[PDB]
RNA sequence: GUAGUCUGCCAUACGCAGGAAGACCCGCUGAACUGAAGCAUCUCAUUAAGCGGAGGAAAAGAAACUAACUAGGAUUCCCUUAGUAAAGGCGAUCGAAAAGGGAACAGCCCAACGUCUUAAUCCCGAGGGAAAUGUAGUCGGUUCACCUAUUGCACUGGUCUAAGUCAGAUGGAAUGCUGCGCGAUUCAGAGUAAAAGCCUCGUAUGACCAACCGCAAGCUUACGAUGGACCGGGGAGAGUCGGAUACUUUGAGAGUAGUGUCUUAAGGGGGUGGUAUGUCCCAUCCAAGGCUAAAUAACGUGAGAGACCGAUAGAUUACAAGUAGUGUGAACGAAAGAUGAAAAGAACUCUAAAACAGAGGGUGAAAAGUUCCUGAACUUGCUUAGGGUUAAGGCUAUUUAUAGUACCCGUCUUGAAACACGGAUUAGGGAGUUUAUCUGUAGUGCGAGUCUUUGCACGUUAACUGUAAAGGCGUAGAGAAAGC
RNA sequence: CUUAAAUGAAUUAGCGUUACAAGUGGGCUCUGACCGGUAAGCGGUCAUGGCGAAAUGGGAUGAACCAUACGUCUGAAUAAG
RNA sequence: ACAUCAGUUCUAUUGAACUGAGAGUAGGGGGAUGUGGACAUUUUUGUGAAGGUGCAAUGUGAGUUGGACUGGAAGAAUGUCUAUUACAGAUCCUAAUUGAAGUAGCGAUUAUCCAGGCUUGUAUCCUGGGGGCUGAUGAGGAGUAGGGUUUCUGGACAACUU
RNA sequence: CGAACCAACUGUAGUGGGAACGGUCACUAGAUAUCCAGCGGGGAAAGAAGACCCUGUAGAGCUUCACUUUGGUCUAGUCUU
RNA sequence: AAGUCUCUAAGCAAUGGAUGUCUUGGCUCCUCACACGAUGAAGAACGUGGCAUAAUGUGUUAAGUAACCGGAGUUGCAAAC
């Protein structure tokens, strides 16, 4: 320890120098991944490679209520509303999730319309024939969230309110409730 | 520039493969051009050399003699020839090795495999010059 | 790199810029933070005072997505930065009437609002989770609304 | 007495187990050096060695899970959260998880219980055997919707490829030097008596004709399969969860996990919600049985690339090296590359006892003449030239043997020529480097922003280039904390 | 705000402020002052200087004393002696 | 008189004129030399590259360059990049080699002598004859353990058997 | 025929100062060289990083009225019962 | 006041193997694979070629034999085809 530097905090007391992991694989790893998903999409043909189709889903905690992401799979309720067979819909190229049942009415209306757009232009191969592999990233990918303004009319019941006196005198009402029960007993 | 990854362009690897090739590749590596009398006849420039035929070297001590091939050598990588002899200090002729790529082939002797090789390369050379368009 | 080092010029010099009498050696003090209450205390006392000791209340299972820890803040002087600049120029030319634009703080990741500087006299509506006393006061005085969520 | 069963032991028919390897993987067992400037808790470390066991991957895995929301939804891994919450002689140090972004994405079924099915099941190949101490199968019924065939594993060799051995001089040899031609979807590279786009193999690039063209599993049009709703039902893992106590273990703190001992539930009920305990609400799952690809790991073994080494280097090993050689043994372990383009590897004669050793004479461009390219220094021999009673050497000055001067370097030290230590000679090796987390100065780009990397898309492919969204640090702080 | 009057010792000199970091933390000593000791080239302090890290000349010889502190040369006149 | 490092007066484009100073261990800063490899740019070489040995210049210096002999195939420069990058010492490592030095020394075991044979060459290898030694726990004849061809015949002397 | 120890470079003395016991420094005395065999005065000769003494927040053997424990023995409770 | 001795330099050698130039060997990174064994593995021993000790092939069918795929001498001497 010397000079004006900050306390010496290096987590290097274990024998780290035996347990080293160098990442010179990374660009060769990229090709092992990449050559796999091309050897997929030929074997999967004529079915669409960007699938299977997945629901839009709100993220849980307070600081991601805004955002919406891809889930795991559609509910058996949401399929039957859209017009599908829950068990068979796995093999039509739609992921299914039996567990999720906290999704409220607003996000169901998206995911029903999401499946209807799929079921509108899904078609089935007959017996002998072969059909061209129609890729479409527009359908499978989630629609991006944005709102511009939503400007609205002024109420003229604003100066009636003051929020800070409503906040504080709820607490000061609550404080006197405890101090009366403590004092009286 | 090469596109094929599996062939190597390091000098260490190529020399090691060259000197320790299999027997069939070494016979192809030991080869020479024909004289222009035989080029118009058979329709090929380049052929691998056997113990039948004879050969003619420009530039040397043994300058401009014909002579038949007594022995090919694939480990030593050179060709013994009739006529191409210096005597020792003892009265004894010893045949002197020469690398075929210095040498032109003046006469050739047929084999089923040699005729079967020539008819392939004639048909190959007709296709390639039509493609390039000379 | 290895050319530009001071070590490279100290060839010939026998100690390599480390003394004769002392002799540069691996453990002068002891390892890391050692002797902080004893023989290296002067360093701790002088540069990092308050290092030793325990203070505060233990917090078990702290999460920072809770709305107890997690409050991002924004200030009253701006807000108008969140909206593009074509909007508020139209909002400046308006009667005491209609079309008062909603500056949504909560979409952009700002929960509380805090009055450090000025505004103009444009009407607007702040949607946020919380305010201060003075931030609520300044938004009224500009001529605008304080919505809660 | 004989005729079934039960239990035990022996003999025999048919396939199976063991041993090798062990980098990675799974289960146990388990140190100390070290750090804390001492040392005993702690740390090194739930590491090394030891014991046991798998596969090309293993292990994990389908909620008695997170959460408190505008809700997520098996497992694994990468980025971040985070050097944070926490742990700690609160010392040294140690140290996670949910959410968020990305790679990949697949779900299934025994038990019992349907208070039904005349074992409806399985092995052996006409009939024997296992099995009722339980194998096999969809809970029953009405009624609309709807689906119809593909899916895993397995896949082979060969042929052909452009343009000057151009001319002249030098040379043992031309690929170099001077001058004129020609090829290129081929100027990657090597071989060739010397430096090669055109002497040879190749390289490049499409064309060419043989070999195959099958293994299981499922199909195949309806009371056949699957699903929704409504009616009427059964059940869901016991020395187990849990408890007290002891030990090991963890960030887990009035116990994170495991194990011993004793103790031991309930099933209109039980677990979880990170401070013990009872108690009232709300939310969320249903333990004590099993299987399961992919993303992921790789100091072992087998088979292209390089700003790396160039024979004291690089592996212990460029070579008849795990060899020569040492030790009773476990084990230990070197030195050693280069003739020349081609052996043309030195005939024959003379002196001599002579496969002693030369001398003539020859081979080759040149002896380069056999651990033979180049052949340095130390040491030595011969020849030539000077100095010498001053140990020798150095420096300065000139008419060159004199004058004056000059202690032996390196090192610890207040002080070394020291009777302080290291130093016989010479060559070659031979010591402040790199990583992580930071500090400050200077340079550079953008600037209330900035970083494009985890990864995806490109590629003349580890590069470079393009880009979506998170995330990091910054933009607001004080307080133990509530609240501000 | 402003009413008056000036830059009112010598000699010398630009002054102020910040950042990062090395070595060091065994000293010895002349001349005076001093404590302990019979005294010591002994032990422990003080003030300026010196050596350590300072050559050259002088004290025959010497870290410390005297003159003086140094680029390479050519002269002149000196210091200690 | 000259060199270096500061500064003062000026100067665009790197300079001019002039003034001043001079120790240095531990240690710090500035500019420069050299080595292995890289990317550009430019060349040299069988009319002789690198290397090595002597000599003459040149730079304050680390160095650099010329010509002569030797050698027989590759080297170097300029600007940036990079590092297993500069040695007299470490009782340093490995490899070779001095003086001491033709010196110390050639021990222990009975004792050798003379004439012949074989040879280029014997006191030594063999024969013959003197003189001796061992003196039945014998350098006699034979075996365990151990060694492993040392046994036997023929040929051989580069080395070993002071 | 034919080694090794050892070796900074060396190899005559006296006093002087000097790390206080010089082969080299200053001032003097000596000297022509090169060998042999003896010899033990000197080279503070050689052989060993002093086994004495002291240091180290370095070890090890052994002891006990040091500090911690682990095992053995005894005793209680629970299980086998 | 002697030197074939000793000291220094140059030239030609002896000894020695540095320097320089060469490179069918390493080292590392990435890729693909792991399908050893009672049908006797890994490891050990000894055989066997015309001249073969080690290593490499190979097991009294012993530097190989049979079949299919390559297709003309893969090295010194000798011999055969």
């Amino acid at each position: 320890v010397a000079k004006n530097n900050q306390i010496p905090n290096d987590h290097l007391r274990k024998y780290w120098y035996h347990r080293v992991k160098t990442f010179f694989d990374d660009p060769a790893r990229a090709q092992r991944r990449r050559n796999a998903r091309n050897l997929r999409a030929k074997k999967i043909a004529p079915r669409p490679a960007e699938g299977p189709l997945r629901p839009i889903v709100r993220c849980p905690t307070v600081r991601y209520n805004m955002k919406t992401r891809l889930g795991r799979g559609f509910t058996p309720k949401e399929l039957v509303a859209a017009g599908f067979d829950p068990a068979l819909a796995r093999f039509q190229g739609i992921a299914v999730d039996a567990r999720r049942a906290h999704s409220k009415d607003a996000m169901v209306k998206q995911n029903v319309e999401r499946l209807q757009a799929y079921k509108a232009r899904l078609i089935k191969v007959k017996k002998g024939e072969t059909v061209e592999q129609v890729n479409d990233a527009a359908l499978f990918a989630l629609p991006k969230a944005q709102n511009e303004i939503k400007f609205r009319v002024i109420k003229a019941e604003e100066a009636k309110k003051d929020l800070f006196k409503e906040k504080t005198d709820k607490l000061k009402a609550f404080r006197e409730a405890k101090k009366e029960k403590a004092a009286a007993k | 520039v090469k596109t094929n990854p599996f062939v190597s362009s390091q000098a260490r690897k190529v020399r090691k493969s060259y000197f320790n090739a299999k027997k069939d590749a070494k016979h192809v590596a030991m080869s020479a051009p024909l004289s222009k009398e035989l080029q118009e006849a058979n329709g090929i420039k380049r052929l691998p050399i056997r113990r039948d035929d004879e050969v003619m070297i420009f530039s040397g001590r043994m300058q401009n003699r014909t002579g038949k091939v007594t022995a090919v050598k694939l480990s030593e990588m050179r060709i013994y020839v009739d006529t191409f002899t210096t005597e020792k200090i003892n009265g004894q002729a010893v045949s002197f090795p020469v690398h075929p790529s210095n040498v032109v082939i003046t006469k050739l002797k047929m084999d089923k495999a040699r005729k079967n090789l020539i008819e392939l390369r004639r048909l190959g050379r007709d296709q390639i010059l039509a493609k390039l368009g000379h | 790199p290895t050319r530009f080092h001071k070590s490279r010029k100290l060839r010939g010099q026998v100690s390599m810029g480390f003394g004769r009498v002392g002799k540069h050696r691996v453990s002068p003090g002891g390892h890391g933070r050692a002797g902080g209450q004893h023989h290296q205390r002067t360093w701790f006392d002088r540069f990092h005072p308050g290092y030793f000791g325990k203070v505060g209340m233990r917090h078990l299972h702290l999460m920072k997505n809770r709305a107890d820890e997690y409050e991002p803040t924004i200030n009253v002087d701006k807000l108008w930065t969140l909206v593009p600049e074509e909007v508020r120029v139209k909002a400046a030319a308006a009667k005491k009437g209609d079309a008062v634009p909603v500056i949504d703080c909560v979409q952009n990741g700002f929960f509380k609002v805090l009055a450090r500087g000025e505004l103009p006299k444009i009407p607007f509506v702040v949607r946020a989770k919380d305010f201060s006393e003075e931030a609520e006061k300044k938004i009224k005085a500009a001529g605008g609304v304080c919505e809660k969520v």
